[PDB]
RNA sequence: GCCGGCUAAGAUCAAGUGUAGUAUCUGUUCUUAUCAGUUUAAUAUCUGAUUCCUCGAGGA
């Protein structure tokens, strides 16, 4: 049963996918760890902040804003 | 209509016509034309007519 | 049913036994133990306190992960004690 | 309520990657998106078969294992392997994205073998020795499919020839690595 | 202390993966996954990836202890070749219309996304957006 | 908005050196869009201290490399590299290749 | 067809690529053909060579045209006596002047051609007008030294 | 495998033997047929309906 679990744990860890995901759900989930990993990197973000003339505080929260819904609302 | 990859699992006559015409206008379209894609300024006014194509500049010059 | 524990892992440091002594834990492999095993409170407790992880006889030294597996962070799940249910 | 491959061929940016089972997709237009990103290997070809991968044909009988040159040219001292490292070379080798399948196993200057078993001897050091097909190309002209082709008392000098070589192409910077062991 | 000898063992390698024997297959996926970890930092990209090209077809087999090994010796490329690889060999079964390459090929990914969740940001292909929904990451596309 | 920028010679002309600037028209970033793209020209005369506008040729896209190459200039122009010569009223495109995949960041010449 | 070259006349020191090798010069052949026979596993002298244009095959025509190779008369071509081991050099009006220094011939003669390549088979027949210039035939011709191939000329049909 | 075919190309349902595990063998049958639903990437599968000829018989 050990591969069962397997199968539950690797379903438990959030940004896994199955047979039945969409392309909504692995877009989403790309975008979000995209914006933590901008969170992350600390010359990601002073690449982003020249570029857009903003302070790294602003684009960090701006970043931390579009995390709640990325990619727009789902479909149907 | 030449037989290639992208006519394959295609049946029909005019599916076959339509995506020929498609094909033909997308791949004329992204080659490198020079006869009607270039820039010629004829030395006529010679400060002036970078509108000339490839084939007006051979009228200007003959 | 044989399932890993792979509950948060804490102070408490994994036991082999006699037989299990230079066995790793994950993989069964006997090359560059590595890593030293950790594992939960809930493992750790009353007479469960020294016990091989693999078996669960009485512990006589330290379990350790491969290096095979320390290359891979498989020492990065959670308890990694044998549990049957 | 589904496409079908000539309406999904209208769509597409590149048609020749949609194939029969693509229509039946939950979402064929990001399956056919994917299959033309400019890397990504498809799959193994073998999914729709009934043959379990291992094709019983082909006449797969053959010599088990044949070692490397290097293989053949105490046991050996550092000299032999002195020998072992200065023979070894590298093997071919597939790139990224060549996937193996059952049935992809299967599927001027003269030699001097040649020129001893045609009768031709070998090249004089200032004559004219010329090969039987230069006397045709000496008096009907030079072949037009290679005009860059070089012949000795046509178009090169007699003393040119050495050895084998009856024949020349002479076709009508920096290019040292830059870093590199000494 | 293999790294000088990947190149001699590769084509007895490729004569095991192409046999009909199933042992033979299952013990030369072994082999593969112990050189790719032993081998790792020393530059033997190219045999282990030309190793590759004859492991992967083995990933829709049934028998157990065959396609044990065979995800062993994937996971050991993922460290030894890097994830970028195995993404690309991924990408086009993700959304296969059959559902048998469906779930191995996510079961495949699950692993790669396991383990290297970040480098997998660099990695991702461009996807356009439609009418409904907006998918390009504009961030990455800044030029200073 | 200025991303690029060259000196350069043109063969057609003598010993003059001229100074290209390549310049984004109403872009904006996230999304991003671009109203267009103009190259500008200048003579860069009095022992290259001064600069004089000569003249200011459009083009459909962000032009984000400019590199001189064999008496002449290669331009990419977001998608698109082309080869552009010096003329009286504008730069005159030569040659154009359409096969690069997404975006021109740099352009190198040996 | 016409883009190709079939080549007669291949002794066991030539193989696929030799041929591909020393058709080299005349143009660029793109690929060599050599069918194997069923019961001895090797050529039977006859091969192809497919060229990329048909001026290249015309120029390894004209210019391998007889010519001795591995001690064998090979030559390029367009893809009641019988003779057999004859050069496949000569063509059917060349066969039938040779013949005419012998006797009358009644017609023009043929030769046999394989099924695959149809250039050379091996053997020919000819007519004779009278059984006089059969008899010369088989008296000077059935041993005479032709063009590095030494031909036997016999009988067809014979009625003790 | 041999010169498109000779039914060794597949599935299945009962029983025997045996292993830690995989398995191995025998009888079979194989719809020669149609429609509707389930389902399958598509097959498959399953779920239901559907007088004549010949020499007392057989076949459709
Ligand atoms: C596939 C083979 C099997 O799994 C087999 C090992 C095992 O199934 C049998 C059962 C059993 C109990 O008989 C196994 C025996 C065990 C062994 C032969 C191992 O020996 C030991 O356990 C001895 C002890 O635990 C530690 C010795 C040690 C450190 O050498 C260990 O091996 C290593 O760690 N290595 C491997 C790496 N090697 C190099 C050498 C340079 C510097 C040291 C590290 C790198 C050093 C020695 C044991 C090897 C045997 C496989
Ligand atoms: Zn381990
Ligand atoms: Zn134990
Ligand atoms: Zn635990």
């Amino acid at each position: 049963t050990i591969h069962s679990q397997l199968e539950h744990l690797q379903s438990k860890y959030i940004g896994t996918g199955h047979a039945d995901t969409t392309k909504w759900e692995w877009l989403v989930n790309q975008h979000r760890d995209s914006y933590c990993s901008y969170m992350g990197h600390f010359d990601l973000l002073n690449y982003f902040a020249i570029a857009e003339n903003e302070s790294k505080a602003r684009v960090r929260f701006n970043l931390m804003e579009k995390m709640l819904q990325p990619c727009g609302p789902p479909a149907d | 209509i030449p037989n290639t990859a992208h006519f394959a699992n295609v049946t029909q006559i005019e599916d076959a016509v339509s995506l020929w015409a498609k094909l033909k206008l997308q791949k004329a379209s992204e080659r490198w034309q020079p006869d009607t894609e270039e820039e010629y300024e004829d030395s006529s006014g010679n400060v002036v007519n970078k509108k000339t194509y490839e084939d007006l500049k051979r009228q200007g010059l003959l | 049913d044989l399932i890993f524990c792979r509950k948060q892992a804490g102070v408490a440091i994994g036991r082999l036994c006699e037989k299990c002594d230079g066995k790793c834990v994950i993989c069964d492999s006997y090359v560059r133990p590595c890593t030293l095993v950790r594992i939960c409170d809930e493992c750790n407790y009353g007479s469960y306190q020294g016990r091989c992880v693999i078996c669960g006889g009485p512990g006589v030294s330290d379990a350790y992960y491969c290096k095979e597996c320390t290359i891979q962070e498989k020492d990065r799940d959670g308890c990694p004690k044998i549990v049957n249910l | 309520n589904r496409f079908t491959v000539a309406e999904l061929k209208q769509l597409v940016a590149r048609p020749d990657v949609v194939e029969m089972h693509d229509v039946t997709a939950q979402d064929p237009k990001l399956l056919v998106h994917l299959k033309a990103t400019r890397n990504s290997v498809p799959v193994p070809r073998h999914w729709c078969f009934k043959r379990k991968y291992l094709q019983g044909k082909r006449g797969i009988e053959k010599p088990p294992f044949e070692l490397p040159d290097f293989i053949k040219r105490d046991i050996d001292y550092q000299k032999l392997h002195d020998a072992f490292f200065k023979w070894q070379t590298k093997p071919k080798l597939t790139i990224h994205g060549d996937l193996y399948y059952e049935g992809k196993e299967f599927e001027g200057d003269l030699s001097d073998e040649l020129r001893i078993s045609l009768g031709m001897p070998v090249g004089p050091n200032a004559h004219k020795v010329p090969p039987p097909w230069l006397i045709a190309m000496q008096r009907y002209g030079p072949p037009p499919s290679y005009p860059n082709l070089k012949i000795p008392g046509l178009n090169s000098p007699i003393p040119p020839l050495y050895g084998d070589v009856f024949g020349t192409n002479a076709a009508e910077i920096d290019r040292t690595p830059w870093g590199e062991l000494e | 202390m293999g790294k000088d000898y990947i190149y001699a063992v590769t084509p007895l390698l490729e004569d095991a993966l192409m046999d009909r024997d199933l042992v033979h297959r299952q013990t030369a996926s072994a082999v593969v996954q112990h050189m790719s970890l032993g081998v790792y930092g020393f530059g033997c990209e190219d045999s282990l990836n030309h190793l590759l090209n004859y492991v992967w077809p083995n990933v829709f087999e049934t028998s157990p202890h065959v396609i044990q090994a065979v995800m062993g010796a994937l996971e050991g490329l993922r460290v030894a070749i890097g994830p970028c690889r195995m993404l690309q060999y991924c990408l086009q079964g993700l959304f296969h219309p059959a559902r048998k390459v469906r779930d191995v090929y996510w079961k495949i990914y699950n692993s790669i996304y396991i383990g290297s969740q970040d480098a997998l940001i660099a990695h991702y292909p461009r996807i356009y957006n439609d009418d409904k929904n907006t998918y390009i990451r504009y961030e990455l596309d800044y030029i200073l | 908005a200025a991303f690029s920028v060259a000196v350069c010679r043109f063969s057609n002309t003598g010993e003059d050196w001229y100074v290209l600037v390549g310049v984004a028209k109403d872009l904006i970033l996230n999304p991003r869009s671009v109203a267009g793209g103009f190259v500008y020209t200048y003579k860069l005369v009095n022992n290259g201290e001064k600069l004089e506008f000569l003249h200011k040729t459009p083009v459909e896209e962000v032009p984000a490399a400019i590199a001189p190459f064999q008496g002449r200039v290669l331009i990419g122009v977001g998608k698109l590299l082309r080869v552009y010569d010096l003329g009286k009223k504008k730069l005159l495109r030569k040659c154009e290749n359409k096969h690069i995949a997404n975006y021109i960041s740099g352009i190198q010449t040996i | 067809q016409d883009a190709t070259v079939y080549v007669g006349g291949l002794d066991e020191k030539v193989s696929e690529p030799l041929l591909w090798e020393l058709f080299l010069q005349a143009g660029p052949v793109v690929n060599t053909h050599m069918p194997k026979d069923r019961v001895t596993g090797q050529h039977q002298g006859y091969g192809f060579v497919e060229f990329l244009s048909e001026e290249d095959a015309d120029y390894a025509i004209k210019i391998m045209n007889m010519i001795k190779l591995y001690g064998k008369p090979i030559r390029v071509n367009k893809a009641n006596i019988f003779i057999g081991n004859l050069d496949p050099e000569i063509d059917e009006k060349l066969l039938y002047d040779t013949f005419s220094a012998f006797g009358v011939i009644l017609q023009t003669p043929k030769i046999m051609r394989d099924p695959d390549t149809g250039n050379s088979k091996g053997y020919a027949f000819i007519n004779f007008a009278s059984f006089d210039a059969s008899d010369a035939a088989i008296e000077a011709m059935n041993g005479q030294y032709l063009c590095n191939r030494p031909i036997t000329v016999s009988y067809a049909f014979k009625k003790d």
